[PDB]
């Protein structure tokens, strides 16, 4: 009996298949989150600066109140 | 349109970052004039004193009282 190297292909490994595809981001939907984070960013920040004004006037009031200084 | 619709999609295709340089900087001039919110920010800037307030001699004066909390002058209390 002769024994040589046997042939096997099975699945053929798929000859040239695309793996690159669009994922997560679509296009217009990313701008809704992108610019949406900006509008949420300013509104949250400016409310803190209005709360800073409560401290600001109260800080300068200490100088006016102190005349024996 | 000859310049509105034609020179928009070409600007997004060729040199796309130049769209942002005109849109963001352009709206930075338009917004502080038309939106009714800028007038509030000017008032708090003037109300916050840098130096000690001066006292004036009382001789027939309106809306001026003692240092204690009373209804006198302006005194800012805009938004909490």
């Amino acid at each position: 009996x002769x024994x040589x190297x046997x042939x096997x292909x099975x699945x053929x490994x798929x000859x040239x298949x695309x793996x690159x595809x669009x994922x997560x981001x679509x296009g217009y939907s990313m701008f809704a989150v992108g610019i949406g984070a900006l509008l949420f960013g300013y509104w949250s920040m400016m409310k803190w600066n209005r709360e800073r004004r409560r401290l600001q006037i109260e800080d300068f009031e200490a100088r006016i109140a102190l005349m024996p200084l | 349109a000859e310049r509105v619709a034609a020179f928009l999609k070409n600007v997004w295709a060729k040199e796309p970052v130049l769209v942002a340089s005109f849109a963001i900087a352009g709206l930075a001039v338009i917004l502080p004039t038309l939106s009714p919110y800028t007038k509030y920010s000017l008032m708090i800037n003037x109300x916050x004193x840098x130096x000690x307030x001066x006292x004036x001699x009382x001789x027939x004066x309106x809306x001026x009282x003692x240092x204690x909390x009373x209804x006198x002058x302006x005194x800012x209390x805009x938004x909490x």
